[PDB]
């Protein structure tokens, strides 16, 4: 696992790429009906602590 | 070179330790003046000629002796008791390292050594600043456990192992959890070694120290041995600082309310020995523990300085059924050597 | 043959040329000091003559005899290099004697890595010292970007900082070959990854990541390796085209797990991954961002102000995750206060969280 370096000494702003939009924050919402959250709703709701 | 000397005794430095008067009050002649040649065992001051340096089983004989008798008696003061034992272990320490010969039994001397070292870092805590001095031996101990680390290192590329491997790596990493690089340490372990019980222990440690869990530090100290809970007796002025800023932070409304927090949680969550010591703490520190509870209030809690002084934590030499001998050997002892 | 290198050497000297080092002195082409030293003149001349003998060295595979040439190489290239009086012509021929004296200096199988290292700092803190056209200071970045390659394999790291403070306050240092610019805050990434100063890592390695040639299609991914648990500790977690793009698909759950113990499944169904690359107690970290999101998880669910501790014990307790307690909620939680990631108090006398209204809890 070591660093090759490089074929080329310089090249311009255009050679590299990118995808643009990787880093994104679109998670942090109100999604509540996920299944795994489904999941959770029997065990929170098996001990008797229910709330809309 | 190897020696040919055949004592445990100096040969020639007796009689010059009897003629300058430097000698050791625990081991001499009961009546002063004469020197014991039964018990008068090198002091520490190329290395010439095969006197001043033994061989292995010699040496071996040397730490039965020191090991059986010389470490359980309670005669004389406790001035010098640390010195007489710090300075022989330490001179049998630069015997063998310039020696050049290696073995498993040879790895033994470096854990009975590093055993006494973890040992003393707790009991002599109380000791007043000539006589202790932590500081030389905490940067002793690191010189052991890293000349340890790098011997273990040998015999596994040479294609033997160790019963009593895994156990000191354990040790290694509770040494230094305050320096982060050490876990790129335990990612270039062993994998019998990674996946062994007391490594793991470390891990959780090291988790308790960087996440700031002081609930699974002081719990998990009472789930250790005894070596294993006195080198964690370092940290413990560091924990409960860290622990009780976020619990002086996090009970207020903003920063001029008072949050009356109730005693026998506080000794419950951090491991104080009873409420003497746990009023004298929090004291010092700024905030007030006076009447029925603790107060909290964020404007009246600064950092302390100057003086740190520590005592003995009493849960963890609760744990020290067995006496003083029998810990830095590792169960029973080789009885009557002469 | 050997007219012909010696003419070309003769001609390195008296044209001032840059590429004859890529002619005779560099391994990348085909490749007796009494004859040199009728020649030539001692500092300009012992090169050849070593070269010669270290050729013949490595023509029968002899590594130890190639390492003290290589070691006479830069010390004689470093004393004939400080008798020069302030030129640039000799640092093309700065960069075949580093260079091979790394992938040499590896292959003596440590203590050789070390002897290579303060060798090799004996000539840079030769380089460094003199000097705006005539400075010897331009190759410097490709000579630092191995002490950081040295020191990573040996793992005796624990002094680095004057080497760094001693670059980092420059005057060139947004112009130099951008190859050796991408190789340098890579490494500087690592060491803030590390003794945790995360932003550091993710602005230094984001520049990497960002430039870069698609040519070598090992750089990308050994840099996308290297730089995740970064931006999961800051918060900003890659999206599934680019994992689907370059075929790293051993985070995806993961960037599952944290989003909604499935966590400790996740990392255990691939758990001899992360300690090949070094990143699995990095990763183990991230149970407070987790844990926070367990608690959107359970703040979303039941749809209050003030919550009870006991919800948050019993979502613990489904983790299997051992020892969990009344008193282990009731400390992560005030560690989330202190840090900043939830608002709020922890009410002793009603065991409710009492938390704030107009935002909840900052996002990152």
């Amino acid at each position: 696992d070591e660093f090759e370096e490089f074929p080329a000494e310089d090249w311009a702003g255009l050679d590299e790429d990118e995808d643009a939009h990787v880093w994104e924050d679109n998670w942090d919402d109100d999604n509540v009906e996920d299944d795994f959250s489904n999941q959770l709703r029997a065990e929170l709701e098996k001990h008797g602590y229910k709330m809309e | 070179f190897v020696g040919t000397c055949l004592d445990m005794c100096p040969e020639k430095e007796r009689y010059m330790r009897e003629t300058r008067s430097q000698l050791s009050v625990f081991e001499v002649v009961p009546g002063t003046d004469q020197v014991d040649h039964a018990a008068a065992v090198k002091e520490y001051s190329e290395e010439p000629l095969p006197h001043e340096l033994r061989p292995l089983p010699v040496l071996s004989r040397t730490m039965d002796y020191l090991v059986t008798q010389i470490m359980d008696q309670k005669e004389g003061s406790l001035r010098d008791w640390y010195d007489f034992v710090w300075n022989r272990t330490r001179g049998i320490r630069k015997d063998i390292t310039q020696q050049h010969l290696c073995d498993p039994l040879t790895v033994s001397l470096i854990e009975k050594c590093t055993r006494f070292h973890i040992h003393c870092a707790h009991f002599m805590c109380e000791e007043p600043m000539s006589s202790f001095d932590a500081k030389i031996n905490n940067e002793n101990m690191t010189k052991c456990l890293q000349s340890l680390k790098e011997m273990y290192q040998d015999l596994r590329n040479k294609g033997v192992f160790c019963a009593s491997e895994a156990e000191f790596q354990g040790y290694n990493v509770l040494l230094s959890l305050n320096k982060g690089d050490i876990l790129r340490e335990v990612q270039q372990f062993h994998p019998a070694v990674r996946n062994s019980s007391e490594v793991k222990f470390a891990v959780q440690a090291f988790a308790a120290l960087n996440s700031n869990n002081f609930v699974r530090f002081f719990k998990l100290v009472q789930s250790a041995s005894y070596l294993n809970a006195c080198l964690l007796h370092c940290y413990f002025s560091q924990i409960r600082k860290d622990a009780l800023r976020a619990l002086n932070f996090a009970y207020t409304v903003s920063t001029q309310r008072s949050t009356i927090f109730p005693l026998d949680g506080v000794v419950r969550m951090l491991l104080f020995r009873d409420c003497e010591e746990a009023t004298d703490f929090l004291t010092c520190h700024g905030l007030t523990v006076s009447d029925g509870c603790v107060e909290l209030n964020r404007s009246a809690f600064l950092e302390p300085e100057g003086l740190s002084k520590t005592r003995k934590s009493v849960f963890i030499t609760r744990k020290l059924t067995v006496s003083v001998g029998e810990i830095v050997n590792g169960g029973p002892l080789p009885p009557v050597p002469r | 043959t050997i007219n012909q290198y010696l003419q070309q050497v003769y001609e390195a000297i008296d044209s001032r040329d840059g590429a004859s080092c890529a002619e005779l002195v560099s391994f990348k082409h085909p490749h007796p000091e009494e004859k040199c030293q009728q020649v030539l003149e001692p500092p300009y001349d012992e090169m050849f003559a070593a070269h010669l003998r270290c050729t013949y060295a490595v023509g029968n595979h002899d590594f130890i005899e190639a390492y003290k040439c290589q070691t006479v190489i830069v010390q004689s290239f470093l004393r004939a290099f400080q008798a020069h009086k302030e030129e640039n012509w000799a640092l093309p021929v700065m960069y075949a004697v580093a260079l091979d004296l790394r992938v040499f200096a590896n292959n003596a199988d440590g203590d050789m890595l070390e002897k290579a290292a303060e060798l090799l700092m004996s000539c840079f803190r030769v380089c460094a010292s003199d000097t705006i056209e005539d400075s010897k200071k331009w190759g410097m970045l490709f000579l630092v970007n191995q002490l950081f390659k040295i020191y990573f394999k040996i793992n005796k790291l624990h002094l680095c900082k004057p080497l760094i403070r001693a670059i980092d306050s420059s005057n060139l240092k947004d112009d130099y070959s951008t190859a050796q610019r991408v190789t340098y805050k890579y490494y500087v990434g690592r060491k803030a990854m590390f003794d945790s100063d995360f932003k550091q890592a993710e602005e230094y390695l984001s520049f990497a990541f960002e430039h870069c040639h698609r040519s070598s299609q090992k750089n990308k991914r050994m840099i996308l390796i290297y730089l995740l648990p970064v931006k999961m500790l800051l918060g900003h977690m890659p999206t599934v085209e680019l994992l689907k793009k370059y075929h790293l698909m051993q985070f995806a759950e993961v960037t599952r797990a944290v989003s909604e113990l499935l966590l400790h499944e996740a990392l255990a169904k691939h758990e001899a991954f992360f300690i090949r690359c070094g990143i699995f107690l990095i990763l183990e970290k991230l149970k407070i961002i987790t844990y926070r999101n367990l608690f959107k998880k359970v703040y979303l669910l039941l749809k209050t102000h003030q919550l009870s501790l006991d919800a948050f014990l019993v979502a613990l307790k489904f983790m299997q995750v051992e020892d969990v307690d009344i008193d282990e909620v009731q400390c992560i939680l005030a560690n989330l206060i202190y840090m900043g990631h939830v608002k709020g108090y922890i009410s002793h006398q009603h065991q409710k969280l009492v938390v704030s209204k107009q935002n909840p809890f900052p996002p990152l």
